[PDB]
């Protein structure tokens, strides 16, 4: 398995 | 000082996409606890503050692909009263498993919103414009939070 | 990554 982080930056999608 | 494990490091940036300039501005991270995406952050290690340089980031490096399951239908009901529910418009879904994961709308049809769960760069290729402002040790405090003290 | 399943019962706010 392998999974992408979508709160890191430069970009952050959510929080 | 240079950029490396613990430091924090504000950088300068300018996105682009295929020609397009989609973002620019000014961010500080703590460097070696994954805040910022792994391509931009290889690139980053080592450097010297006043540095400027390139990066091409692919998606592998950057937000990762583009999971189609990520794309579903919701009724336009399950939307706040007032909100505009329209492409580009950004939300928050919600179950039991009590994790708010986020959304983009991209189409409307009738009864039935289509939604991406997906990164907006998710799948894109990101060249960066960086400059190397300032690297600083970082605080206790910034430690045990694992993240920059904005 | 990541779906949404009704098998609960999933809403929506707009913050
Ligand atoms: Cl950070």
């Amino acid at each position: 398995t392998r999974y992408w982080n979508p709160k890191m930056k430069p970009f952050i999608f959510g929080a | 000082m240079k950029v490396g494990q613990d430091k924090v490091v504000t950088i300068r940036y300018t996105l682009q996409v295929e020609g397009e300039v989609l973002d620019q501005g000014e961010l500080s991270y703590l460097h070696g606890h994954r805040n910022l995406i792994p391509g931009l952050e290889e690139a980053l290690e080592g450097r010297e503050e006043g540095e400027a340089f390139q990066a091409h980031v692919p998606a592998e490096k950057a937000y990762g692909p583009h999971d189609p399951e990520g794309v579903q239908v919701v009724p336009l009901s399950a939307f706040p009263e007032d909100a505009e529910v329209v492409p580009g418009a950004q939300f928050y879904a919600q179950d039991m498993e009590g994790n708010p994961m986020p959304l983009t709308v991209v189409a409307v049809e009738g009864e039935e919103v289509t939604v991406d769960f997906n990164h907006p760069l998710a799948g894109k290729d990101l060249d960066f414009q960086v400059e190397v402002v300032k690297v600083r040790e970082a605080t206790p405090e910034e430690l045990l939070h694992g993240h920059a003290h904005p």
